[PDB]
């Protein structure tokens, strides 16, 4: 029928958290990095799990997230590291604001986007250098916070068979008095963002 | 008030599945 830029924002913030967690998961080294593969995203260096399962993961939490952002009831996506004892150690939070209107330009949308896109892809990769190694053992989830007004939430994020998604408990969220480690904020004609650390004292 | 998350956990990655995987699937 029509084109829709609510979709085409959850296309380009799907694309970009796939490569994000990933850089996340080598930076931080939650998996063993013999898993990555150096590649080029955004005009600037990446590293990519190879590993399967953990790429079908991802991939899949991504398909779930995607219509609640064509919807604009996404308030920010969560990549949380979790130690042994399930806490919280790390949390690498995507705000995410859609303008109720937007004002779109005529010259090259995707590649300003991206452009601005490369930017937090160059902070996540250095950013090792302010934070505390984390403690062996660790895992990840992602956690996703939906806006007060977003209705049926639970039946519309069900988008991937066997792939349920439940209500996360106060453990899985709370961190006490942690660091903010602020990354990069951005806006564009379409979306506003922005990417900061929270980091256990511990 | 409390967010989302997936009922499934990522897979766990032995020092040896992370071989195969540098081994094999890999450029």
């Amino acid at each position: 029928q029509d084109l829709n830029f609510g979709q085409v924002v959850a296309d380009v913030l799907c694309e970009f958290l796939e490569v994000a967690v990933h850089l996340i998961l080598y930076v931080r080294e939650v998996y063993p990095v013999g898993i990555f593969q150096k590649r080029k995203k955004y005009n600037v260096p990446v590293q990519m799990s190879c590993h399967p399962e953990l790429n079908q993961y991802i991939q899949d939490t991504l398909h779930c997230v995607k219509p609640l952002l064509e919807k604009n009831d996404v308030e920010k996506v969560v990549v949380v590291i979790l130690d042994k004892e399930h806490r919280p150690v790390e949390k690498f939070v995507f705000e995410i604001t859609q303008p109720p209107l937007l004002s779109i330009s005529s010259d090259s949308l995707l590649s300003h986007v991206e452009q601005l896109l490369a930017a937090f892809i160059l902070k996540i990769s250095v950013c090792d250098a302010v934070l505390d190694h984390n403690p062996p053992g660790c895992t990840f989830t992602v956690l996703v916070h939906t806006r007060e007004a977003a209705t049926r939430n639970m039946e519309k994020i069900q988008v991937i068979k066997d792939f349920p998604w439940i209500l996360a408990d106060e453990q899985d969220v709370h961190m006490h008095d942690p660091r903010l480690i602020p990354l990069k904020t951005m806006t564009s004609d379409i979306l506003k963002m922005q990417l900061y650390v929270e980091e256990r004292a511990h | 008030k409390l967010p989302l998350r997936p009922k499934r956990s990522p897979p766990v990655i032995s020092e040896e599945a992370a071989e195969d995987v540098k081994q094999y699937l890999t450029i």
